[PDB]
RNA sequence: GAAACUGCGAAUGGCUCAUUAAAUCAGUUAUAGUUUGUUUGAUGGUAUCUACUACUCGGAUAACCGUAGUAAUUCUAGAGCUAAUACGUGCAACAAACCCCGACUUCUGGAAGGGAUGCAUUUAUUAGAUAUGCGAUGAUUCAUGAUAACUCGACGGAUCGCACGGCCGCCGGCGACGCAUCAUUCAAAUUUCUGCCCUAUCAACUUUCGAUGGUAGGAUAGUGGCCUACCAUGGUGGUGACGGGUGACGGAGAAUUAGGGUUCGAUUCCGGAGAGGGAGCCUGAGAAACGGCUA
């Protein structure tokens, strides 16, 4: 269903040709699909632990783990294959004449397939080790907006 | 050119120099190994074999084995190696040298041979006479072999046939003889059971602690249960 | 030599960035292996940073894999490259990188399922009761025996020959080894 | 640079240790030990600067060349040997045994100890895992290993360490009601028992303190080190008992003893 | 005790501000994304298995000595010795337990014998729970255990100083140096967020030949278009991108002080960079080193 590479796509350490099966297993063992819960008050989205896309750079099933700097922003672009370009808006003081002016950030952010997501709607980002040249984030909640 | 010749039997060596090409022509085009009948070289040079050894040209750079030419290259040389002893230099640290090739040819300034055969005539300068071995063996294992000693001579005794006595330059009577390496003393022996002890202590120890753990373990758990009961 | 800083990139904007200092050996690359098959087995040395080791192959002949099923790993002789995802050039050059698809002698595992469950792909009392045991949990992947026929078997790479010395991997089975044969059946 | 730095300079030398401006260009670097480099008193400045046995730098290796200084009962003949918080530094030739402990004022003080309590020092537990084979240990903050710890110690938790036989003999765990000293930041020195514990997740825990005056202060979970259990420190505390006093009254104190 | 071999150091310090405008750098983060000579605290059990030194293995070389070459250099070739904590080997004090095969057998069994078994590497299988045992985190198939194997493993002491003792030759103290693992300390590398002067007489820029992202690999100490193959068309921009100037290293700070501000910061502290300009590299724990080498 989700191998559309050139490769085989399947979790690490799960091993899929067993003689048992796995009834009682924990996630991750016995054959079962891999999940985890990220921490930090998280919920894992129902689709990462019931889904079948194959994402080693997924927060909840892949090999990432969030830690350091947890932000918000506005979803500003989605075209990219599972990366997003996340709007921080924000006020910069300028001190000499008291007053305050507008200015923006631009935070690419690896989106797992868990979560839909569309130009305009507010996003949950945690910091991650380097996915890309630039992606060092990675999408934890969408409010649909 | 010149000529370094070197008995090893005798360890005796004399510096010649021949100045006609028809006696030469038998070095030219020979390389640094190989052997030379010293026929040519003279008369007296009768029935000795001479290995060629290395030498220097004109300008006094050497000849390195291995350079299958006759004139004069620049390499990258390793420290230690011949032709580069790099002494006062870094380790790890090369450098670009002249050196000759291993094959003879006019342009070299001096040659050093080997005899490698004697003939039926000795030269007078190199095997009428030895230069005695002015140090003699130094571990335990070559004393013995030197003298085929057995696994129960005293080696130590032997030491003083070799030791050299001489008069100093005040007048005094001296003695020198080698301090013995690799001889077995009971301070070696007693070194060995001191590890061995050291060995044993260090298991009885991890031993000891795993077993206190354990019972530990044991006594809290039977607490536990004890409590998990009621 | 081959670096792998920055520097030289583009900016995420586009611009172009303008240098302030010369390379550094704590960022540097090394040459790949291109490690391939033949009977001259070659691995290289690499002292890296730290005082540490790495092993480059050149030649791997061998290689370590194991049957997942069973649980089992045997050395047996890798013959050939059959598939790589990364690069189809890399299959004709029959080069060994991680990942990679080849075939396996099936000797070991032959005899180590004869001597096992007492089936072909004097013994005492014990021994065969032992055997007639084993004998009812006995399930073999029907495309693992028309393997066996051969006397080959498609296995992965899932080692790193150019940074282990090494090309250990491990049998395809179940689904992957449908996803590979059906890559391979054309 | 290209490597370790093996200098420091004067002026980058912790405040703590009190090094005169214009003293020199240099100041002793500490070497690698059992504390940091900014949490030690190397022996050169216990032996030369506070305790003035030693006059210069050659004095204080000379002293120590003769092993006559121990710490944690071991001879350590290192100058810029790094002794830190709780260490033991004993000099049997003089009959004395001092203590490492922090002023109200947050400076490392020689403490004079008796002989008993001179043969113990407590130490803060980083953590608890399981090493080779299986082997549950623990490590300390002062570079310590212990193995086969207590199952009931945890991290963050004090044990009462054994100089002589190298074993712990007691522990306290931390909680709230227990006296504490706090060896980092602004409250560096102080002495208070703990009020409650806030935690967030993926942060710092905050830990409150109330002095013995009622004084109340916060500081991190890292800067906090438990004394005993209760309110009875299981060690003697220096001059002031952690009691910070304000300048103002400090200054009354200072004019009533001048006259 | 000179000399010489061996070991270690020379990657610190000192000097300067050329390059460099989100770059260096300041504050604030992360490594669950890595390396780390050394110090401090703990930890080291299977090698010969049929050769068969372990009461102790082998071959060299310096200094030295004596034949020298060259105008010449810590430029250099032969010859005769002799050492090791140099080099290369090698018994490695002796076990139990676990796992596999297993003759034989009173046979749902247990059994001789054999294989494997230190530590390290590599790949697989497996355990690592917690609405009658089982560790840690906010969070890890994490620490760690077990099995199958694998590697032609620089590992698992052929070293040195003091003393001089107890049993009946066997044991025995205090140290030095050295090998490996973990933790720690001394650090680095990369890294999160926010922040920089003038200029539009710079409005589009980046994408063949990496630009933005994905998949699989290679390389790296390790993450990462860092590089390769394939794929998608992405990425930045009047909230000023991109381009240009700076007589621009950044900061801690300096001058002047109603307040707000203005101007300065090459220079002793911190961080970065460079060694006439580039590039490449050996040694080493650590250098793209320059009082190191190569072009
Ligand atoms: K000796
Ligand atoms: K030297
Ligand atoms: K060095
Ligand atoms: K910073
Ligand atoms: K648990
Ligand atoms: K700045
Ligand atoms: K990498
Ligand atoms: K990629
Ligand atoms: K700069
Ligand atoms: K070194
Ligand atoms: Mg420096
Ligand atoms: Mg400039
Ligand atoms: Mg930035
Ligand atoms: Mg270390
Ligand atoms: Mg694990
Ligand atoms: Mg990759
Ligand atoms: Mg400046
Ligand atoms: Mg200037
Ligand atoms: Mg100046
Ligand atoms: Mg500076
Ligand atoms: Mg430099
Ligand atoms: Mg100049
Ligand atoms: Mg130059
Ligand atoms: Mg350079
Ligand atoms: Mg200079
Ligand atoms: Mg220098």
């Amino acid at each position: 269903a989700e191998q559309t590479e050139k490769a085989f796509l399947k979790q690490p350490g799960v091993f899929l040709s067993s003689k048992k099966t796995g009834k009682g297993k924990r996630p991750g063992k016995g054959g079962n699909r891999y999940f985890k819960s990220i921490g930090l008050g998280f919920k894992t989205p129902r689709e990462a632990t019931e889904g079948t896309y194959i994402d080693k750079k997924c927060p909840f099933t892949g090999n990432v783990s969030i830690r350091g700097r947890i932000l918000a922003g506005t979803c500003h672009s989605a075209k990219m294959n599972r990366t997003i370009i996340v709007r921080r808006n924000y006020l910069h003081y300028v001190k000499k004449y008291q007053r305050y002016e507008k200015r923006h950030s631009n935070i690419p952010a690896h989106i797992s397939p868990c979560f839909r997501v569309k130009e305009g709607d507010h996003v949950i980002i945690g910091q991650c080790r380097p996915l890309s040249k630039t992606v060092r984030f990675n999408v934890l909640k969408v409010i649909p907006a | 050119m010149k000529f370094n010749i070197a008995n090893p039997t005798t360890g005796c060596q004399k510096k010649l120099e021949i100045d006609d090409d028809q006696k030469l022509r038998a070095f030219f085009d020979k390389r640094i190994s190989q052997e030379v009948s010293g026929d040519a070289l003279g008369d007296e040079f009768k029935g000795y074999v001479f290995k060629i050894m290395g030498g220097c040209d004109k300008q006094g750079f050497p000849m390195k084995q291995g350079v299958l030419t006759p004139g004069r290259v620049r390499l990258l040389l390793y420290r230690g190696t011949p032709c580069f002893r790099g002494y006062g230099r870094r380790n790890g640290e090369r450098r670009r040298k002249s050196v000759r090739g291993c094959i003879v040819s006019p342009d070299l300034s001096v040659l050093n041979l080997v005899i490698v055969k004697k003939g039926e005539n000795d030269l007078p300068g190199l095997t009428d006479t030895e230069k005695p071995r002015m140090r003699g063996p130094k571990r335990a294992s070559k004393i013995r072999k030197l003298f085929n000693l057995s696994k129960e001579d005293d080696v130590r005794k032997y030491v003083n046939t070799y030791r050299r006595n001489f008069t100093t330059k005040n007048g005094k009577k001296a003695s020198k003889a080698p301090k013995i390496q690799r001889l077995v003393t009971p301070l070696t022996l007693q070194r060995k059971r001191a590890r061995i002890a050291d060995k044993k202590k260090r298991i009885a120890k991890a031993k000891s602690e795993a077993a206190e753990y354990q019972k530990l373990l044991a006594s809290r758990l039977k607490e536990q249960r004890e409590k998990r009961s009621e | 030599g081959i670096s792998r800083d920055s520097m030289h990139k583009r900016r995420a904007t586009g611009g172009k960035k303008k240098a302030w200092r010369k390379k550094r050996k704590y960022e540097l690359g090394r040459q790949p292996a291109n490690t391939k098959i033949s009977a001259n087995k070659t691995v290289r040395r690499i002292r890296v940073r730290g005082g540490n080791v790495k092993w480059r192959a050149l030649r791997l002949d061998t290689g370590n894999y194991s049957w997942g099923s069973e649980a089992v790993t045997r050395k047996t002789r890798i013959l050939d490259v059959v598939y790589n995802a990364s690069n189809n050039e890399l299959v004709r050059t029959q080069t060994l990188v991680k990942s990679a698809i080849v075939q396996v002698d099936a000797a070991p595992f032959k005899q180590w399922y004869l001597q096992h469950y007492g089936v072909d792909i004097k013994k005492s009392n014990h021994v065969l009761r032992k055997i007639e045991t084993r004998q009812k949990d006995r399930k073999l992947d029907p495309h693992i025996e028309e393997q066996f026929g051969g006397g080959r078997l498609l296995a992965c790479i899932s080692s790193r020959p150019g940074q282990c010395g090494r090309a250990d991997g491990y049998i395809l089975e179940g689904k992957e080894l449908e996803f590979y044969m059906k890559k391979l059946q054309k | 640079a290209r490597g370790l730095k093996k200098h420091l300079k004067r002026l980058n030398a912790p405040k703590h240790w009190m090094l005169d401006k214009l003293g020199g260009a240099f100041a002793p670097k500490p070497s690698s030990g059992p504390h940091k480099s900014r949490e030690c008193l190397p022996l050169i400045i216990i032996l030369r600067n506070r305790l003035k046995y030693a006059l210069t730098y050659r004095e204080v290796i000379s002293i120590l060349m003769q092993r006559q200084v121990m710490v944690d009962s071991k001879v350590r003949t290192d100058k810029t040997y790094p002794a830190g918080f709780m260490d033991v530094v004993s000099i049997p030739k003089t009959n004395e045994n001092f203590r490492l402990l922090y002023d109200t004022k947050g400076r490392f003080r020689l403490h004079s100890v008796r002989d008993e309590e001179a043969k113990f020092k407590l130490c803060k537990v980083r953590s608890v895992q399981f090493g080779q084979k299986g082997i549950p240990y623990l490590n300390t903050y002062d570079g310590r290993t212990i193995r086969y710890p207590d199952p009931l110690i945890k991290a963050n938790d004090t044990i009462k360490l054994d100089l002589e036989s190298n074993k712990i003999v007691d522990f306290i765990k931390f909680d709230v009601g227990n006296v504490v000293m706090v060896t980092g930041g602004r409250n560096r020195g102080r002495v208070g028992v703990i009020k409650n514990r806030e935690k967030h997740k993926g942060s710092f825990e905050t830990v409150h303190i109330q002095d013995a005056l009622g004084h109340e202060f916060a500081t991190r979970l890292g800067n906090v080190f438990t004394l005993g259990k209760g309110t009875k420190p299981w060690v003697s505390l220096p001059k002031g008992k952690g009691i910070k006093l304000s300048i103002i009254e400090e200054a009354r104190k200072r004019l009533a003893a001048q006259s």
